[PDB]
RNA sequence: UGGAGAGUUUGAUCCUGGCUCAGGGUGAACGCUGGCGGCGUGCCUAAGACAUGCAAGUCGUGCGGGCCGCGGGGUUUUACUCCGUGGUCAGCGGCGGACGGGUGAGUAACGCGUGGGUGACCUACCCGGAAGAGGGGGACAACCCGGGGAAACUCGGGCUAAUCCCCCAUGUGGACCCGCCCCUUGGGGUGUGUCCAAAGGGCUUUGCCCGCUUCCGGAUGGGCCCGCGUCCCAUCAGCUAGUUGGUGGGGUAAUGGCCCACCAAGGCGACGACGGGUAGCCGGUCUGAGAGGAUGGCCGGCCACAGGGGCACUGAGACACGGGCCCCACUCCUACGGGAGGCAGCAGUUAGGAAUCUUCCGCAAUGGGCGCAAGCCUGACGGAGCGACGCCGCUUGGAGGAAGAAGCCCUUCGGGGUGUAAACUCCUGAACCCGGGACGAAACCCCCGACGAGGGGACUGACGGUACCGGGGUAAUAGCGCCGGCCAACUCCGUGCCAGCAGCCGCGGUAAUACGGAGGGCGCGAGCGUUACCCGGAUUCACUGGGCGUAAAGGGCGUGUAGGCGGCCUGGGGCGUCCCAUGUGAAAGACCACGGCUCAACCGUGGGGGAGCGUGGGAUACGCUCAGGCUAGACG
RNA sequence: UACCUUGAGGUGGUA
RNA sequence: UUUU
C-alpha cells in the first residue's frame, strides 16, 4: 500500500481551500458593487468595481481563475454597474470606468 | 467553406427562425437511378426577414442554440408554395396512415 | 513538446528504426508526424543510415528535441556542421 | 521429408521413365524397362478410360515427382509462376529449373535429382563462393553452382565430375570439369528443356 | 491478365427448383500421429471472483528539520555552544502521476469515417522575438508538547524555511468598459479611465549555467460545430416539455435548452420519427472474374470503460485504472463503535468452457518521467519459456543392387503382387562432441576547442557462450485420410436389412470394389483427418445478373394521394452529368522492383495506382430548372 | 430361439 | 402383405 501520492492530495485540499477563498471575496465585492450601482451610489459604487476588478486579475495571476475567465468576470462586472448607473449616475471616481 | 445549402422556407411558426426544406439529388449507390432526398435546416432568421415560399441560401453557421445552426445567407426568389405545399399535403397524408389512414 | 527519436521497424532480432519527428507522449512505434530518415544499427547494408538534413533542420528550428541516440545519428549525417 | 521409398514405381505408375536413379535408370533395369505397368496387384489388368480429371492428376504428378519437390512447395511455386508476368506455363517450369538441387543435377555435380540434393545438404557445393545447403535455394543468372574444394576430393564428387568429362550440357548452362564449376547462364527456355510433361495440363489441374 | 463445374425428382425426356460436393480462409478446437529451427501467434466463454510479488516516480543545484556517526572551534576545565562533514527517514516545495499498459462492457451516436468550419476556443514542457525581476510582510508541515481510537487514523497547543502565500512598486506589455477607424459574427488598430507581473538557486564567482515574470508568435496536442456515409424488425407509426424557438442571465477556454427565469407554441416523422434487437468504428482482413458478400483477432488511428451508480476537487490538461467523496453489492479486519479493498497492468490462481502459456531474464537497445549531471524509476519495451496454433525452411539418407529372398496377398496352380523394396557393398553424414565466438553500442559523460561546430577519450550488453565459423563424427522419427458414383485408388475373407456405413445419391435381407479385416492402391507428409464458422460454386435476392398463362409468383375491380416516369422547336441558367488543375486520401497492409538474414517465411528501401470529398476554371449533348413556341399525346 | 414359406421379411402354421 |  501507501503509495506517497497521497500528497497531491493533501495539496489539493489546501489549493482547493486556497482557491474557495479568492473567488468568494470576488463575488462578495462583484455583488457589492452591482448593488451600491443598482442604487445610484456611483462614487463608491465605482471604489468596489475597482477593488474587484483588481481581485480578479490577481486570482488570474495563478491558477483560481486564470484565463479569459478573469476577463469575463471584469467584462460583465463593469457591462452591469455602468449599466446600472444609468439612473442618473454620472461616473464620479471612474475608478474602472472610461468615459 | 462553411456550407451553403439552398431551400424553401416551410415554416414561419418561430421567432427569428425558420424551418428551410433542402432538397438534395443524387445516384443511388447500387442502382444508379438518380434518387432525391431532402432535409429541412432550421436557420437563424434575426429580423424576421424570410417568410413561406421564400427560396433561400443557408450558411453553415456558429451555433446560434440547439438544432439550429445556420442563418440565412440571401433571398433567392420569392413567393412560390407550390413547393411549400408538396411538403404540407406530404406531411398532412400521414394524417391517418396510422391505425386508419391518411386522406388522398 | 515534438521530438526527434526512433522508431522500431525491423523484427525481432533485426531492428530498423526509424528518424522520425512526433509528440514525445506517443507510442514509440505509433502515429508519428513525420519521418525524417531511417538507421541500421547492424549497418547490413552500405545504405544503413540516411537522414535529410534539411527537414532535420527545420524541426530543430521549431522545438523538436531529439533523442541522445537520435542527435547523434543527426550529427553523422551532417546535420549540425557548420565549418 | 521429400518421399523417400521405392521409386522406379512412380515412374511405373507413371507410365513413363523418370529419372530419379541417374545410372541403371539407363540399364536394361529401370522396370519400366521390361514391366512397364504400374505397381500392385492390378497393373496389368486393362486399363479403363481415364476420367479428364484422373489425366491432369497424373500429369501433374508425373512433372512433380520428377524433381522431388513437395506438393507444398510445388503448388506454391506454380502460384507464383501464376502470379508473374509471361507465359506462366513457361514460367513454371524455368522456376522448378532454377532449383540448386536441380541444377547441381544438370551440371552433372551429381547422377540423380535426390542424390544432388544431398550434396546440397551436406554442403558440398558452393554458390558464388559462399556454401549453400538449401536444396530449394534458387538460382539466378550468372551465379557460379560450383563444389567446395574441401569436397573436391570426395570419390563420389571425382566419378561424377569425370563421367561429365566430353560430356555435354544444357545450352543455359555452362561447365569447367577441371575447376569443378559451372555457370547458370539463362533461365532455360522452355524450348530447351524436354520434359515427357504437357504442362498445360498443370495449369489446368490447378484452376478446378 | 480475368469467370470450369458435378451428384440427386423420371421407365425415359426437357424445364423449373431445393439439397449436396469439389476451392479458399480461421486467434480454433477434437482424434490418431509427432524430429529440428526461424518468424509470428495464443481466454473467442464469466466486463466473473481474485492469494502473492512487481507494474510511477524523481529532484539536496527550491527549503527547514529528526535520528545515528565522525572532525574542528569559543575555556584553565565544566556546563553550554559554533562550524564542517557521512549515513538515514520522511516533511514542505516542484515536475511527472491525464503518457505509457489493459479491456470492449456500454454506444446505432457527430461514436466512427470522409471533407470542411472555429470572427466561438484552450494547449504544461520545446523553439523564436520583446521586456523585466526594486521593497516589504505572512503562514503551515517537519520538529516539540498534550489528548482521543482496538484499528485506520485523529483533535488541540507552540516553533520554523523556501522557487510556499500575500501587500506595495516598476507597465515592455496585456486584460476590461466607453468612443472612433479598418475589418466583418467575438478579427485588427487606436484614445482616455481602471486593473495585472516575478524566485530564486549553482558555480570552472563581476560572469556563465539552471530557473522566475509579462507579452507576441511558432510547433505539437486538443475542445466545440457542420455536409455526407454507417446493421436487423413496420407483427414498433405516430413521438416530444427543456420539448422547438425567443429575450435576459448563469456556466466554460469556447458556441449551444448545456442550465435557469421569463415569453412564444413550437420541433420530429413513411426520404421511416418513436420503440425493440444486435453491435465499439476504421486503416484493413477473408472470399470473389468483378460487382459484391463476410469480418474488424494481431498491428496502427479514433472512441468508451476501470466492481455497479452518481460527484466534484487539484491541475495546462482528469471528472482522473494503480487520486478523493457518497450510495450499492461482495471480501477482509473488528474491543461491534468503526475501519480496509477493487489485476479490463505483467505473471499467476480459481470458476466457466471444446479451448488459450511463464508467479521467467534484462534495462544492454529503442522509448518515456524526473534530474545541470552522475543517475534513479520504467512487467512500456528488448529477449527467453511453454503450445505443430499458423507460415516458411530442413531431416528420417544418396548410388549400386535378382527376370527377382523370405513372409504376407492373389491364383485359370503355369504364375501374378508387395519389389530395387529389403538383405548386402560403397559414399555422404542430421544428431552429438572439441575449439573459437558476434553484430545489435555509441552516445550521455570527460578532455581540447567558446559547455557551439569539429576532434579526442572512457563506460556499457538480458538475449549468450546463443547465432555464425573451423575440426571431429553416427544410416539416424512416419504417420493420417481415403479407394460405389461425384472423386485419384480393387481384390480375397468375414458378416447376412445383422453388425454397421453414410457429405449428397445410397450400401447391408449368403458372390457386398459401399459393413469389419487383410493384401494391394490413390492422396498428402510432421502431419493428416474431424467438427464449427465465413466467402465461393449460387444469375439460388439476379446492380453487374432472375423472374410471375400451366413450375413459386398479377393485387377481385375501380377511383385516386404521395411518389416514379415525360411529346416537338428555341433561348437563359449550369443543379445532375462530363473535363482540366489543385488540395486531401497517415503508417502498416496489398501490388512492382531492388536489397538484408546461406533460402524462404520475416524484414528493409524505393516506385506506382487509387474511389470519395474540398477548391478554382471550363463544356452544354442528355437529365433538371426558368422563359417562349408548337400540335402528332391528352382533353373538349 | 428352430423348421414350414419367402429372395429376405411381416403375419400365420407346426414345439 | 414390408422391402428389391
Ligand atoms: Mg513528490
Ligand atoms: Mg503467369
Ligand atoms: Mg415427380
Ligand atoms: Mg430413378
Ligand atoms: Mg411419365
Ligand atoms: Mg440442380
Ligand atoms: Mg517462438
Ligand atoms: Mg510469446
Ligand atoms: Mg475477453
Ligand atoms: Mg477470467
Ligand atoms: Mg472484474
Ligand atoms: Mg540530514
Ligand atoms: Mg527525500
Ligand atoms: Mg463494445
Ligand atoms: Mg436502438
Ligand atoms: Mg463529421
Ligand atoms: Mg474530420
Ligand atoms: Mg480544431
Ligand atoms: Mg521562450
Ligand atoms: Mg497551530
Ligand atoms: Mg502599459
Ligand atoms: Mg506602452
Ligand atoms: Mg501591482
Ligand atoms: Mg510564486
Ligand atoms: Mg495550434
Ligand atoms: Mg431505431
Ligand atoms: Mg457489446
Ligand atoms: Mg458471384
Ligand atoms: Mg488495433
Ligand atoms: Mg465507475
Ligand atoms: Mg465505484
Ligand atoms: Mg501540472
Ligand atoms: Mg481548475
Ligand atoms: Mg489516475
Ligand atoms: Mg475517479
Ligand atoms: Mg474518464
Ligand atoms: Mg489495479
Ligand atoms: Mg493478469
Ligand atoms: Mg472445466
Ligand atoms: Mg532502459
Ligand atoms: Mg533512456
Ligand atoms: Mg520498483
Ligand atoms: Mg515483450
Ligand atoms: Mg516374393
Ligand atoms: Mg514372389
Ligand atoms: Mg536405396
Ligand atoms: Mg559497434
Ligand atoms: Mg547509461
Ligand atoms: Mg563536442
Ligand atoms: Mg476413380
Ligand atoms: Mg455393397
Ligand atoms: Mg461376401
Ligand atoms: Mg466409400
Ligand atoms: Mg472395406
Ligand atoms: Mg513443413
Ligand atoms: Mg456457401
Ligand atoms: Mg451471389
Ligand atoms: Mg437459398
Ligand atoms: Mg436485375
Ligand atoms: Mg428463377
Ligand atoms: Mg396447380
Ligand atoms: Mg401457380
Ligand atoms: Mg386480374
Ligand atoms: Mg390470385
Ligand atoms: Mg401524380
Ligand atoms: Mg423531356
Ligand atoms: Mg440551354
Ligand atoms: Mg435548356
Ligand atoms: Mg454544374
Ligand atoms: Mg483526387
Ligand atoms: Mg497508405
Ligand atoms: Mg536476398
Ligand atoms: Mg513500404
Ligand atoms: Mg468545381
Ligand atoms: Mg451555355
Ligand atoms: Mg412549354
Ligand atoms: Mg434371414
Ligand atoms: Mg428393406
Ligand atoms: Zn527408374
Amino acid at each position: 500500500r501507501n503509495l506517497s501520492a497521497l500528497k497531491r492530495h493533501r495539496q489539493s485540499l489546501k489549493r482547493r481551500l486556497r482557491n474557495k477563498a479568492k473567488k468568494s471575496a470576488i463575488k462578495t465585492l462583484s455583488k457589492k458593487a452591482i448593488q451600491l450601482a443598482q442604487e445610484g451610489k456611483a462614487e463608491e459604487a465605482l471604489k468596489i468595481m475597482r477593488k474587484a476588478e483588481s481581485l480578479i486579475d490577481k486570482a488570474a495571476k495563478g491558477s483560481t481563475l486564470h484565463k479569459n475567465a478573469a476577463a469575463r468576470r471584469k467584462s460583465r462586472l463593469m457591462r452591469k454597474v455602468r449599466q446600472l448607473l444609468e439612473a442618473a449616475g454620472a461616473p464620479l471616481i471612474g475608478g474602472g470606468l472610461s468615459a | 467553406p462553411k456550407k451553403v445549402l439552398t431551400g424553401v422556407v416551410v415554416s414561419d411558426k418561430m421567432q427569428k427562425t425558420v424551418t428551410v426544406l433542402v432538397e438534395r439529388q443524387f445516384p443511388h449507390p447500387l442502382y444508379g437511378k438518380v434518387i432525391k432526398r431532402s432535409k429541412k435546416y432550421l436557420a437563424h432568421d434575426p429580423e424576421e426577414k424570410y417568410k413561406l415560399g421564400d427560396v433561400v441560401e443557408i450558411i453553415e453557421s456558429r451555433p446560434i442554440s440547439k438544432r439550429k445552426r445556420f442563418r440565412v445567407l440571401r433571398l433567392v426568389e420569392s413567393g412560390r408554395m407550390d413547393l411549400v405545399e408538396k411538403y404540407l399535403i406530404r406531411r398532412q397524408n400521414y394524417q391517418s396512415l396510422s391505425k386508419r389512414g391518411g386522406k388522398a | 513538446m515534438v521530438k526527434i527519436r526512433l522508431a522500431r521497424f525491423g523484427s525481432k532480432h533485426n531492428p530498423h528504426y526509424r528518424i522520425v519527428v512526433t509528440d514525445a507522449r506517443r507510442k514509440r512505434d505509433g502515429k508519428y508526424i513525420e519521418k525524417i530518415g531511417y538507421y541500421d544499427p547492424r549497418k547490413t547494408t552500405p545504405d544503413w543510415l540516411k537522414v535529410d538534413v534539411e527537414r532535420a533542420r527545420y524541426w530543430l528550428s521549431v522545438g523538436a528535441q531529439p533523442t541522445d541516440t537520435a542527435r547523434r545519428l543527426l550529427r553523422q549525417a551532417g546535420v549540425f556542421r557548420q565549418e | 521429408g521429400r518421399y523417400i521409398g521405392p521409386v522406379c514405381r512412380l515412374c511405373r505408375r507413371e507410365g513413363v521413365k523418370l529419372y530419379l536413379k541417374g545410372e541403371r535408370c539407363y540399364s536394361p533395369k529401370c522396370a519400366m524397362e521390361r514391366r512397364p505397368y504400374p505397381p500392385g496387384q492390378h497393373g496389368q489388368k486393362r486399363a479403363r478410360r481415364p476420367s479428364d480429371y484422373a489425366v491432369r492428376l497424373r500429369e501433374k504428378q508425373k512433372l512433380r515427382r520428377i524433381y522431388g519437390i513437395s506438393e507444398r512447395q510445388f503448388r506454391n511455386l506454380f502460384e507464383e509462376a501464376s502470379k508473374k508476368k509471361g507465359v506462366t506455363g513457361s514460367v513454371f517450369l524455368g522456376l522448378l529449373e532454377s532449383r540448386l538441387d536441380n541444377v547441381v543435377y544438370r551440371l552433372g555435380f551429381a547422377v540423380s535429382r535426390r542424390q544432388a540434393r544431398q550434396l546440397v545438404r551436406h554442403g558440398h557445393i558452393t554458390v558464388n563462393g559462399r556454401r549453400v545447403d538449401l536444396p530449394s535455394y534458387r538460382v539466378r543468372p550468372g551465379d557460379e553452382i560450383a563444389v567446395a574444394e574441401k569436397s573436391r576430393n570426395l570419390e563420389l564428387i571425382r566419378q561424377n565430375l569425370e563421367a561429365m568429362k566430353g560430356r555435354k550440357v544444357g545450352p543455359w548452362l555452362s561447365l569447367d570439369v577441371e575447376g569443378m564449376k559451372g555457370k547458370f547462364l539463362r533461365l532455360p527456355d522452355r524450348e530447351d528443356l524436354a520434359l515427357p510433361v504437357n504442362e498445360q495440363l498443370v495449369i489446368e489441374f490447378y484452376s478446378r
